[PDB]
């Protein structure tokens, strides 16, 4: 239970990166290299939050 | 002016080192004995500075850049440094910032001053009744366009004879931040230990001029005196430094001055001092920052069937302007480089295309209205041009995007019998429609005669014929005119057209099949079906790939191995350290391989001691006997 | 209709360093772009109108090799103003300079030919005394 608990914790911490968090996509390079950087600052701000 | 220096000789670039210099007060803020850090454009510790001097046949004047910001030392004895020419491009078309003092006033003029071919200051007549007279006031040619003349209070221009020591040690820090040509200086009279400038120095602001221009060059108004064709130059030297964005750790005293100033990137012990906010580090292992494997380079694989460009553009059976063969172009390799090398054209007019991204940007639906016409009728097929073609049978709209390409075939399509078969329209009944083939083959009735096929009395037949004689003029030549129209952004792009090499086993930044990935590219062993491209891991990321150009199974190992571990004993005990990288393989660069990572700068022992500074996996560190830092497996206890 | 305004003339000696300038005028900018195929079509006294310095929308400059190595044509697309720094005017550089217009993109081998320019400017004159 201890080892599986820490494993599920780490897997949850990784799988939350795949969530978009209200952005265009969860991939950073899609936001940073397509749309407006004054809009990408807002989106990356949401991502880092 | 233009009188050249007799004592000019190309002296070699002696690369001395700013040992402890380059520390200034950031602003007017006082603290009481804190360890405050900052990061700004600084003169780094132990970095190269170019040694300058003067002698009885070496006396030079370098054009030096003022891009970031400069440091300036000066070891005068009898005022060998006089003034400064802070010109941007050293031109009088813009304003050059002149600073000069002849022991009367620090005269600052933001004016357009022409740089002469050889300006020089200096002193002479030092035998009887000297009074420190000046050599030549001819350091400029033009004097106009002044925004702000300025005279500050004069500094300590040392007319007092202070020879021997470098007590005229002038430390000048000059930079621009938002139009602020600030002077950060503090004249520090040295104390003689052994003949050389080194010590802990502190500098302060003097004056600011909110001007708002840029300066990228400078020279320095020098002086000549003998202990320069008639009065030579004495023995006085100086250093020249720059500004780099380092990170300092300033320690203040009780009453104002800086006590300690520690730059970070000088050794990782100073980096640990930066992190811990302490100049004295206790006993133990620590952690400064992370480590990052650098990406080397990139691998880009361009896509490679072809559109009929060797077929339609090299055809023989052609069309007419009265009825043009609308070519169907859909989902083919739009090879536009073979469109580009064709220098056989006659009129190549690309209106609304992306002509730089011909191969890169690709289009939805391409309609090649290719039809061969008379030679003079090329100028009308344009958005903005009308006439015999644009308003009669073939209308490009005002929302046209595409090219118009023409080239001649006078050797083949001209004929003594003439190409009269390709008929053209001469008159017009109704308002012409864009991209609509008008093939109304009825007699142009211009009167009350119902013609319905007959010619003659009020029965106009505008369906006339191309006279393509073998000796045509420039207006009658059969041009293979292609108006390459298309449809822009109404569908997913179908008609779509210089790859790089393959580099394995290296930390590169690839771009395979849209995604730009980063990692060490090895070769896997899995079962990729030919449509299966992306291997996913348990962490749902990209694991194993395949080049869309060449069928090959690959494997990806990511870069940026671990972080930075710093081993140190107590600072009062020693100041030698040891470098550990967190769980890496010995690749980057004494060098040891542990389970905790590659260890740098230690000694392995065939014994075991009591653990003082632990590392990991039963391996500890200690500073024992020359005494150095040894690495050792921990002694588990007394084998009783 | 697309129009242009030539300027930048000046009566100098053989070897003058001046600059041409083509102020954009007219009413039609029949393109979704502001970058055009233009060119200073000099018409010398005793010679025809010829393509001397020309540049398209991408920046492919078209020169004549007799005048190559001195001139500098710069199409300022932010103001739609074509220029030509007429450096070191040889005695064949006298003539009425015509900046011509095109809402399209021409290659390096067709910018010099003046057959595909339906929009023409007024004209500026440079007297190059030998
Ligand atoms: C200064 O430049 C020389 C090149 O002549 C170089 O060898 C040296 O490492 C540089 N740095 C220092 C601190 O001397
Ligand atoms: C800024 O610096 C550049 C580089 O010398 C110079 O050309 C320019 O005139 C300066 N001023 C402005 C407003 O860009
Ligand atoms: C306190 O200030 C005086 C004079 O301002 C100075 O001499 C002294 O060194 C200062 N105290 C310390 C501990 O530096
Ligand atoms: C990586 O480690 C293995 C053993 O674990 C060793 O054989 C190999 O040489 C190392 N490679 C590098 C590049 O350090
Ligand atoms: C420790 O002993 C081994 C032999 O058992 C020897 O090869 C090695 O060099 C010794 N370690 C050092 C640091 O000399």
């Amino acid at each position: 239970d201890v080892v599986n608990q820490n494993a599920q914790a780490l897997n949850t911490l990784v799988k939350q990166l795949s969530s978009n968090f209200g952005a265009i996509s969860s991939v950073l390079n899609d936001i940073l290299s397509r749309l407006d950087p004054p809009e990408a600052e807002v989106q990356i701000d949401r991502l880092i939050t | 002016q233009c009188v050249n220096l007799t004592t000019r000789t190309q002296l070699p670039p002696a690369y001395t080192n700013s040992f402890t210099r380059g520390v200034y007060y950031p602003d007017k803020v006082f603290r009481s004995s804190v360890l405050h850090s900052t990061q700004d454009l600084f003169l780094p510790f132990f970095s190269n500075v170019t040694w300058f001097h003067a002698i009885h046949k070496r006396f030079d004047n370098p054009v030096l850049p003022f891009n970031d910001g400069v440091y300036f030392a000066s070891t005068e004895k009898s005022n060998i440094i006089r003034g400064w020419i802070f010109g941007t491009t050293l031109d009088s078309k813009t304003q050059s910032l002149l600073i000069v003092n002849n022991a009367t006033n620090v005269v600052i003029k933001v004016c357009e001053f022409q740089f002469c071919n050889d300006p020089f200051l200096g002193v002479y007549y030092h035998k009887n009744n000297k009074s420190w007279m000046e050599s030549e006031f001819r350091v400029y040619s033009s004097a106009n366009n002044c925004t702000f003349e300025y005279v500050s209070q004069p500094f300590l221009m040392d007319l007092e004879g202070k020879q021997g020591n470098f007590k005229n040690l002038r430390e000048f820090v000059f930079k621009n931040i938002d139009g602020y040509f600030k002077i950060y200086s503090k004249h520090t009279p040295i104390n003689l230990v052994r003949d050389l400038p080194q010590g802990f120095s502190a500098l302060e602001p003097l004056v600011d001029l909110p001007i708002g221009i840029n300066i990228t060059r400078f020279q320095t108004l020098l002086a000549l005196h003998r202990s320069s064709s008639g009065w030579t130059a004495g023995a006085a030297a100086y250093y020249v430094g720059y500004l780099q964005p380092r990170t300092f750790l300033l320690k203040y005293n009780e009453n104002g001055t800086i006590t300690d100033a520690v730059d970070c990137a000088l050794d990782p012990l100073s980096e640990t001092k930066c992190t811990l906010k302490s100049f004295t580090v206790e006993k133990g292992i620590y952690q400064t920052s992370n480590f990052r494997v650098q990406p080397t380079e990139s691998i880009v694989r361009f896509p490679n069937n072809l559109c009929p460009f060797g077929e339609v553009f090299n055809a023989t059976r052609f069309a007419s302007v009265y009825a043009w063969n609308r070519k169907r172009i859909s989902n083919c390799v739009a090879d536009y480089s073979v469109l580009y090398n064709s220098a056989s054209f006659s009129t190549f007019k690309c209106y609304g295309v992306s002509p730089t991204k011909l191969n890169d940007l690709c289009f939805t639906n391409v309609y090649a209205d290719s039809f061969v016409i008379r030679g003079d009728e090329v100028r009308q097929i344009a958005p903005g041009q009308t006439g015999k073609i644009a308003d009669y049978n073939y209308k490009l709209p005002d929302d046209f995007t595409g090219c118009v390409i023409a080239w001649n075939s006078n050797n083949l399509d001209s004929k003594v019998g003439g190409n009269y078969n390709y008929l053209y329209r001469l008159f017009r009944k109704s308002n012409l429609k864009p991209f609509e083939r008008d093939i109304s083959t009825e007699i142009y009735q211009a009167g009350s005669t119902p013609c319905n096929g007959v010619e003659g009395f009020n029965c106009y037949f505008p369906l006339q014929s191309y006279g393509f004689q073998p000796t045509n003029g420039v207006g009658y030549q059969p041009y293979r005119v292609v108006v390459l129209s298309f449809e822009l952004l109404h569908a997913p792009a179908t008609v779509c057209g210089k790859s790089t090499n393959l580099v394995k086993n290296k930390c590169v930044n690839f771009n395979f099949n849209g995604l730009t990935g980063t990692g060490v590219l090895t070769e896997s062993n899995k079962k990729f079906l030919p449509f299966q491209q992306f291997g996913r891991d348990i962490a749902d990321t990209t694991d194993a790939v395949r080049d869309p150009q060449t069928l090959e199974i690959l494997d990806i190992t990511p870069c940026s191995f671990g972080g930075v571990s710093v081993i140190t004993p107590g600072t009062n005990t020693s100041n030698q350290v040891a470098v550990l990288y967190q769980d890496v393989n010995c690749t980057e660069v004494n060098v040891f391989q542990t389970r905790a990572g590659c260890l740098i700068g230690a000694e392995h022992v065939n014994n075991s001691y009591e653990c003082d500074i632990p590392i990991g996996a039963g391996i500890c560190a200690s500073y024992q006997t020359s005494q150095s830092i040894i690495a050792y497996t921990m002694s588990l206890g007394a084998e009783n | 209709q697309l129009q242009l305004v030539e300027s930048g003339g000046g009566s100098v000696q053989s070897g003058g360093s001046l600059r041409l300038s083509c102020a954009a005028s007219g009413y039609t900018y029949k393109t979704y772009y502001e970058t055009y195929s233009m060119g200073w079509f000099r018409q010398a006294p005793g010679k025809e109108r010829e393509g001397v310095a020309a540049i398209n929308s991408d920046g492919e400059t078209s020169y004549a090799d007799s005048v190559k190595g001195r001139f500098t044509i710069s199409q300022d697309n932010a103001k739609k103003t074509l220029y030509l720094q007429m450096n070191s005017l040889k005695p064949e550089d006298m003539g009425m300079y015509y900046c011509a217009a095109d809402p399209a993109w021409q290659p390096a081998f067709l910018l010099l030919r003046s057959s595909g320019y339906n929009y023409w400017g007024q004209g500026t004159q440079v007297t190059v005394s030998s």
